[PDB]
């Protein structure tokens, strides 16, 4: 039960079906402790199924081509004319919960409802396999007319809704949940035409029409055990249903779990919003104007069915106003995936809820400043921004209309989150209300006064989430403030400013006393409403210090003051000499004593200070129009020093530490004191810290190093910056060994080039040589759709330097990768991978395209096999890439006058030859 | 219902449904102020109970099949109804044998028209035959709702149009003091999640007997009983004295605070000036301090009076707050001021100018004015159904051994004590009063300012039925200059009704006269700050 | 001492609301900050007074709402909003008028709450004006519930004042974004059936009146009934205006379903 989720010479395909056969016998072998060992470990090779084994069951022979209480013939799992799964729900049924003459419950004295729990969620990870077993007869050769009146399918299964206790009503709620799942899914949400191909293979009459309303009712059950167990089944089955053919049930079971909101069991409220995450809110809101009857539904109401604005003003803004610290985080990660959902009325883009669902669809199949901020024009969805304003509409209104210590206190956490995923200086016509009336400061002058209150800050679970949010709501103002304290030059902003920073000067203040036991501009002894803070976090520093446990993302201090150096940085970038040089003093005291407990975010409050002590459509549009334009305007384009006792503290810790989100921060300190020319006196004697970097690079060749990944794209942009000044010689010896004797190019090697390519194309005679090594490298690493990226940088400084240097290489990577295409060796699985090879034959030049001799043999070409979409997706991206030089690099009139030369036959993939290789 | 469709269920037949409901609830209001030429006639009576029943069940069948009816014709047919309810002659008809059927007809309807607005679809209200007990079961879940869904102006009143909120509040009130259901509608809802289930019997469908008492000892179960006697009100004299035995029994100190607060509200069910018992049709008396005038009465003054009839009587359709008046229509013009051996209603054209100027326009509730000590003493000649007379000599005992108990219940004894003083009806009564709380100030500390600010309204009304004589003035004059200087502003606000009942009608001391520059100092001062500026300061101490 | 005074009234208070009194846990609040003024602790004075607001509120919905008494008549009405007279005054003197405005929404939804709905029209103004120079939705949507109170009041005339300050700004801020967008819809929908109710004379017809008028004489569904509405009670239609509140009953709220109801029985 370990070892199969880790399995998705490698362990065979015929090994993984020996483990399959063992269970079945050992299902039946009685005990009750053997009994319940081998039902754990089948409802797990069903949900995370190894791939080899995925595929031999759901096949229609099997099993038969890999060798080449129950009183029936069942037919083992070396039949034909049958899926051995449609075998496996004959078996597990017959023995454990069901008798095979008439529907009728087996009795607990028989089999434990320990043992009758584990068995009804087998039976369900299967139909998510195959979907066919559900609807099978029990037994294949009729069990004995005379003694039982009527022979009866697997739907007696579906008659444990009433049986006793939790888990099995839970476990009967959750086993009509994956067969709704898995029915549109595999006919194509044709309910109509799939259900007439079984009744007459085999005669059962078991339509959708009778399972919703049995999970409709286990919904409204009693207990708050049998409550969690059925809204897991409807995070599987109302995203299928309300596209499909039955939306009508479907918009009731919305409806339902609405009512469950407020039952007293703090799981059965946390997997409601979950099913209340996954809803596409804009598809909801086209069935509300389609329905006439369901707008009345029961007792004939009158008015409208406003499913989203009590989904969201009553529910999901709603549960952050709960007790639990539990139920209040999981709300907010709702928030972050409604709204791309939502659909309000009459928008300036979408009109209809019809051309809504359009626009969704269509993006899917048609195709160095401080993180808070931004200076660019900001290309943004027009329709994007107005979700966005309409959910910090009604959440700026629980914080301050609020009655509740509750209400303010999990709602400063539900803003953190959204700001992490839509920044505020991406999307600031949303986040605008109000400040400078127009780029936005939006909401931050109500959060400044949470925080100056002497209430507020007393706990760290949710004061360390307000100042990651009135960080960001400072920095929207830089693309347009900018030109006490100079740089901000609006002072409707300075007293937000002069807030935090006085803000935060106080906290890395009551953070230096604290990691040194010392006894109570930033100054907290006379204030009275500071002094409570100083008995905040000296509670949870008596903990960390008392319990040893490293690894804890959660600490509430060591999470505590990942917040207070993240918004200090923020901040500096905004300020100037003039404002910190009475403060340079300052903020260097309290980051020798805050180095040792969070040094990975002390560096970045470090990094900072030394930038700024130195200066530095209508359905017509959406489907087709908007689309379709965007392909032929590419086309015609196509036819064209108090640092000094903090700095050395630092170098010691990289030689020791192994932590590597730490060793990747130390690597970018170093890169700045070369560029602001700090003399190479870090060092004064010997060369201590150059010497580590080499034996670095021994232990990732071997594979002597956990995380080489993360560090291995800022290893080498020290090491070319100092050489200007370790040698360009030196440098690219060391790159080699990585390559050829080393782990895999898309994390170590083709990261390694990124640093040395872009400074040494883009930035005499002993420059000339270096050039061609580095080509020569990459010829060998085509394959990869990263390595296409570093090659339209090469291709642009030759028809800038020299032009008739310009024409020799575009023709050496003619005959290189063309050959490839044709074998299929490039790998352009993704669609991150075909945008950047389309960009190339643009930027490749014209001469080495002329002749279509080459490029019409690398088109019409047949694969090895077309039997796995492995090999099938690599083939379709040959053809689609080659023929967008068929269209603009040469017109129709070249291109048909070669093919009468070239015997190309039309029979090349003919509905002979595609059926002989699928097979094959 | 086949023929209900054809012979009614036309729609030619069913548009008069709405110009007949117009028709019904004009002339019900003027019956109040109607000569017995003009009243309906006890004949054409029982036509007049039939029509109530068939007009709301138009209402009901239109949100079925086609729409809202007009939502106009939600607001004509729910007028009919309100008002035979309201009347002696058109309640009683509905409570008989006879009428089993349409007294729980108008429970299924009044309860489909408020869940088809207000419950959205998937929701609820808040969170023997069939259809009798499917209507008494119906009116218990309505009347948990005003607290939470008809409330005017709660978060959960978005829903209703607020139209209605007027129209359906009065109306649930009404059907729960039928003999029908009464008996179920007094038993709170955590009583029958208990095993509490006795068979009913009273030639109807339920006739549970009251609660009793071992089940109010917790304090949860006791907060819900209280609940269903104020809004609910009584009945027939008999079920009156039924609550009384109840709650003394229950006089564990969290349940002594909460009864000696449900024994203040029932005898102002006997205060009230119409039928005493029913707060859908009436509210509490009050009484004008000011007198007649002397203005009127001459040939140019009884042309006074018609002029400015006119001009008051569409501000209150503007300005006012209609705490008496559920209904939609315009000349409700309706104080409750009595006449006093308590006599006729007083018009409200007729007391032009008595109502004191310490209540917003027409708002009806307790306001510490109520009976003002003119009305004290022409009713009971002293100057220096329910027996009412019988349940005031019973509670001075128990007040006062109390006093002669934890600081909790010393503050909610004296303020109990000042409400019932509504209703003393001697002057033994009075004398009593003022003795028991002269020996508490010099006992109990003087720094507890709850305790201060209930006892200042209660020493001075008994120095006002009382002779205000020389050895009553030194002690009730010296209270008054000290919570005047108190920092606690609502105690600020019942020691200037403890001068009123002093300077009213008693003349008073020549000596103690010349403390009236104590009282007339305080009031200069606090009008220049708040001449400017009342926004800031306060409301209802302004 | 007078510090260690202040820690003596803090054990009390809490022993008593499981002990459920609450005049009482509620006199207990107003002492711990009455020695904060003896010293000086600014905005923690202002935490022990607005503790004390929590408590005169609560005991009155056991005498209005819960326990629905005849004899409850506002002592601890008149004590809830007298400890919110000092709070408010001492968030100006520090200089957050942000807090400020935080307060005086506390006190408007209970007024509302206990049946004053013409004081409750009142406070929703006080806390506008304390942020509109700093939030500008924060600030229209203490506005919005200050137009549900005028038509509980009955103040249809002074509910013309209202509607046409909220539109007043968005025009200056929100020119609609957003939060902004739906401020706009329910003010163009309500200041319609308004001005059919009262028909204002061309005196005090003001130049903003004048121009939405002329546009019908926002959802391309409810668009199209609103130009018909104002045509009908210039013609005085009786069968024209009564077969559109069977037909805009679902589309507006029933904030904006009260104001329809009283056009068409002051034209019939």
């Amino acid at each position: 039960r370990y070892l199969v989720p880790l399995l998705q010479v490698s362990p065979s395909a015929e090994q993984l079906v020996q483990v399959y056969e063992l269970t079945l016998h050992h299902t039946q072998h009685q005990d009750h402790n053997v009994v319940t060992g081998a039902l754990e470990l089948l409802q797990q090779l069903f949900r995370t199924p190894p791939p080899e084994l995925l595929q031999t069951l759901t096949a229609v022979g099997g099993i038969g081509q890999l060798t080449a209480r129950i009183k029936g013939d069942i037919g083992q799992s070396t039949d034909d004319d049958s899926a051995p799964l449609v075998h496996c729900v004959r078996l597990l049924s017959a023995s454990f919960l069901l008798t095979g003459g008439k529907n009728v419950l087996v009795p607990d004295r028989d089999v434990r409802v320990s043992v009758k729990a584990l068995a009804l969620s087998c039976v369900g990870a299967a139909v998510a396999l195959h979907p066919e077993s559900f609807f099978s007869k029990l037994y294949k050769v009729p069990l004995d007319t005379t003694e039982y009146p009527e022979e009866q399918y697997v739907s007696d299964i579906l008659n444990y809704i009433d049986h006793g206790d939790p888990q099995v009503r839970g476990a009967t709620a959750i086993l009509c949940g994956t067969l709704i799942c898995s029915i549109l899914s595999r006919s194509r949400f044709h309910v109509g035409d799939w259900m007439g191909t079984i009744r007459t293979l085999t005669g059962n009459t078991f339509s959708l029409a009778d399972c919703i309303p049995l999970l409709r009712k286990t919904l409204k059950d009693e207990s708050s055990v049998t409550c969690k167990l059925a809204c897991t089944a409807v995070r599987n089955c109302v995203m299928s249903l309300c596209s499909s053919s039955y939306s009508e049930l479907g918009l009731q079971l919305i409806i339902d779990v609405l009512t469950l909101r407020n039952s007293s069991y703090w799981l059965v409220r946390t997997e409601l919003l979950e099913t209340l995450a996954e809803i596409d809110f804009r598809l909801v809101s086209f069935l509300e104007a389609k329905a006439e009857n369901l707008h009345r539904g029961a007792h004939h109401y009158t008015g409208l069915l406003k499913l989203q604005e009590r989904v969201l003003n009553n529910v999901v803004i709603h549960l952050l106003g709960d007790e639990d610290p539990r139920v209040r985080h999981v709300a907010a990660a709702s928030l972050i995936r409604l709204v791309p959902k939502l659909f309000y009325k009459c928008d300036q883009g979408q009109a209809d809820p019809v051309v809504a669902v359009a626009r969704d669809q269509s993006s899917v199949y048609l195709k160095r400043i401080y993180r808070g901020y931004n200076l660019l024009p900001s290309i943004t969805d027009v329709t994007m921004e107005n979700n966005l304003s309409r959910v910090i509409a009604a959440v700026s209104h629980e914080l301050i209309t609020s009655t509740t210590r509750a209400l303010t206190f999990g709602c400063c956490e539900a803003l953190c989150l959204l700001s992490t995923a839509f920044p505020v200086c991406i999307w600031s016509l949303g986040w605008h209300c109000g400040v400078p009336p127009l780029c936005t400061v939006g909401m931050a002058t109500m959060i400044l006064t949470l925080l100056s209150s002497a209430w507020f800050p007393l706990d760290l679970s949710a004061h360390q989430d307000a100042l990651i949010l009135a960080g960001n709501l400072l920095a929207a103002s830089a693309p347009k403030s900018l030109r006490v304290w100079p740089a901000l030059g609006d002072r409707a902003l300075v007293p937000m400013v002069e807030q935090l920073f006085s803000h935060l000067l106080k906290v890395i203040n009551i953070c230096a006393h604290v990691l040194d036991d010392v006894a109570p501009l930033g100054s907290f002894y006379h204030l009275p409403s500071y002094l409570r803070l100083h008995d905040v976090l000296k509670a949870t520093h008596a903990n960390y210090k008392v319990t040893l446990d490293l690894q804890n993302s959660t600490e509430k201090f060591g999470g505590f003051l990942r917040s207070a150096l993240d918004v200090l940085s923020q901040i500096l970038e905004l300020a100037t000499l003039q404002d910190i040089g009475k403060c340079v003093e300052e903020i260097l005291g309290y980051l020798k004593s805050c180095f040792s407990r969070e040094p990975m975010m002390a560096t970045v409050c470090v990094q900072q200070l030394l930038k700024t002590l130195f200066g530095t459509p209508g359905l017509y549009h959406y489907c087709f129009m908007a689309p379709y334009t965007h392909f032929t305007q590419a086309l015609a384009d196509a036819s064209l020093r108090l640092f000094e006792p903090l700095v050395i503290k630092a170098l010691k810790q990289y030689t020791t530490t192994t932590c590597v989100q730490l060793q990747k921060q130390v690597l970018d300190l170093l890169a700045q004191l070369v560029q602001l020319r700090v003399n190479y006196c870090l060092l004064d004697s010997d060369q201590v810290f150059i010497g580590f970097v080499l034996k670095q690079f021994e232990y990732i060749e071997v594979g002597q190093f956990r995380e080489s990944e993360a560090i291995i794209p800022n290893i080498f942009f020290f090491l070319v910056l100092l050489s200007y000044e370790i040698g360009i010689p030196k440098i690219i010896q060391l790159c080699d060994g990585i390559m050829a004797s080393g782990r895999k190019a898309v994390t170590h090697a083709i990261p390694a080039l990124q640093p040395i390519v872009h400074d040494l194309f883009v930035l005499g005679k002993e420059l000339e040589t270096q050039k061609e090594v580095v080509v020569s490298m990459l010829l060998r690493l085509i394959q990869y759709h990263q390595v296409l990226e570093m090659f339209i940088l090469v291709l642009q400084q030759c028809h800038k330097e020299n032009e008739d240097k310009w024409k020799r290489l575009s023709r050496q990577i003619a005959d290189i990768i063309l050959p490839m295409l044709a074998k299929q060796q490039m790998h352009i699985d993704s669609h991150e991978a075909l945008g950047v090879l389309n960009t190339l034959f643009e930027i490749l030049a014209p001469s080495s395209l002329r002749p279509v001799d080459m490029l019409l043999r690398s088109m019409f070409v047949t694969p090895n096999t077309m039997a796995s979409v492995s090999t099938v997706q690599l083939w379709i991206s040959g053809i689609l890439a080659i023929l967008r030089v068929l269209i603009s690099q040469s017109t129709e009139d070249i291109v048909l006058s070669r093919i009468q030369e070239l015997s190309f036959s039309p029979y090349l993939i003919s509905c002979t030859v595609i059926n002989r290789l699928r097979d094959g | 219902w086949s023929k209900l469709n054809d012979l009614f269920g036309d729609a030619a037949l069913y548009q008069s449904l709405p110009t007949l409901a117009r028709a019904l609830a004009q002339y019900l209001v003027v019956v109040s102020k109607l000569p017995s030429h003009l009243h309906l006639p006890p004949e054409k009576e029982k036509d007049i109970v039939k029509f109530v029943v068939a007009t709301l069940e138009a209402l009901s069948w239109h949100l079925i099949h086609e729409q809202i009816p007009l939502s106009l014709d939600l607001q004509a047919g729910l007028d009919c109804c309100c008002l035979a309810l309201q009347l002696p002659g058109l309640w009683s008809v509905v409570s008989s044998t006879e009428f089993v059927t349409h007294a729980c007809s108008l429970i299924h309807c009044v309860h489909f028209i408020l869940e088809a607005v207000a419950v959205q679809p998937g929701e609820q209200l808040l969170s023997n035959p069939k259809y009798i007990t499917a209507a008494c079961e119906m009116v218990a879940e309505m009347v948990e709702s005003l607290q939470s869904v008809l409330a005017l102006g709660h978060k959960r009143n978005s829903g209703v149009p607020a139209f209605l909120t007027p129209l359906l509040r009065n109306i649930i009130i009404s059907l729960a003091r039928l003999p029908l259901v009464n008996s179920y509608t007094r038993v709170p809802p955590l009583v029958w999640k208990l095993g509490w289930s006795p068979k009913p019997g009273g030639d109807f469908g339920t006739a549970f007997p009251e609660i009793p008492v071992e089940f109010l000892q917790e304090k949860e179960v006791f907060k819900e009983f209280i609940y269903r006697i104020n809004t609910l009100g009584w009945t027939s004299r008999t079920q009156f004295e039924e609550t009384w035995a109840t709650l003394l029994g229950v006089l564990r100190t969290q349940i002594n605070v909460l009864a000696v607060q449900a024994i203040t509200s029932l005898v102002l069910s006997a205060m009230t000036v119409p039928v005493a018992g029913n707060p859908a049709v009436s509210c509490l008396e009050q009484q004008p301090r000011n007198k007649p005038l002397k203005a009127l009465d001459t040939r140019f003054g009884r042309k006074l009076s018609i002029i400015r009839g006119i001009v008051e009587q569409e501000i209150q359709a503007m300005v006012s707050k209609r705490e008496n008046i559920a209904t939609h229509h315009l000349y409700q013009a309706w104080d409750p001021v009595p006449s006093l051996t308590t006599g006729a209603l007083i018009s409200h054209e007729k007391l032009l100018l008595q109502i004191n100027p310490e209540r917003e326009l027409g708002s009806m509730s307790y306001k510490l004015g109520q009976v003002s000590i003119h009305s004290v003493w022409l009713g009971n000649s002293i100057t220096p159904g329910v027996d009412i007379h019988s349940c005031s000599q019973f509670l001075l005992e128990l007040y006062s051994r109390w006093i002669l108990t934890p600081a909790i219940l010393i503050s909610e004894v004296v303020r109990s004590l000042l409400v019932v003083s509504d209703l003393f009806t001697e002057r033994n009564q009075f004398e009593l009063m003022y003795v028991t709380l002269t020996e508490l100030r010099r006992v109990h500390p003087s720094e507890d300012e709850i305790l201060a600010q209930y006892l200042v309204p209660a020493t001075c009304k008994a120095a006002a039925v009382l002779g205000m004589d020389k050895a009553v003035a030194e002690p009730v004059s010296r209270l008054l200059e000290s919570t005047l200087r108190s920092s606690h502003l609502p105690s600020r606000v019942g020691a200037l009704h403890g001068v009123l009942y002093v300077l009213e009608c008693d003349l008073l001391d020549d000596t103690a006269k010349q403390l009236i520059p104590v009282i007339s100092d305080y009031l200069l001062s606090n009008l220049k700050g708040i001449a400017h500026c009342v926004n800031i300061h306060s409301q209802q101490h302004v | 001492n007078v510090a260690e005074a202040g820690e003596q009234f803090g054990q009390l208070g809490r022993e008593l609301r499981a002990q459920e009194c609450l005049p009482y846990a509620a006199w207990c609040q107003l002492a711990v900050a009455r020695c904060q003024q003896a010293l000086f602790h600014g905005p923690g004075e202002a935490l022990a007074l607005t503790e004390a607001a929590r408590l005169f509120l609560r005991q009155e919905r056991d005498a209005r709402q819960r326990l629905v008494c005849p004899a409850a008549y506002g002592e601890p009405l008149q004590a809830a909003a007298s400890a919110l007279g000092a709070a408010v005054r001492l968030h100006l003197e520090l200089g957050q008028p942000a807090a400020a405005a935080a307060l005086c929404l506390e006190l408007a939804a209970a007024l509302r709450d206990l049946g004053q709905p013409a004081a409750a029209a009142g406070h929703f103004q006080r806390a506008a004006q304390l942020q509109l120079p700093q939030l500008p939705l924060a600030a229209l949507q203490a506005l919005g519930e200050a137009a549900s109170c005028q038509l509980l009041a009955r103040d249809y005339t002074g509910a013309l004042a209202v509607f046409t300050r909220m539109q007043r700004l968005a025009r200056e801020h929100g020119s609609a974004l957003g939060a902004f967008s739906d401020v706009l819809v329910r003010c163009e929908v309500s200041r319609v059936l308004l001005l059919l109710l009262l028909q204002p004379p061309p005196a005090k017809l003001l130049p903003e009146h004048a121009q939405t008028l002329e546009k019908y004489s926002l959802p391309e569904e409810l668009f199209l009934l609103l130009q018909s509405l104002v045509m009908a009670t210039h013609e005085k239609d009786t069968e024209a205006i009564k077969s559109l509140q069977v037909e805009m009953w679902p589309l507006l709220t029933a904030e904006q379903n009260h104001l329809l109801h009283l056009v068409l029985q002051e034209t019939i």
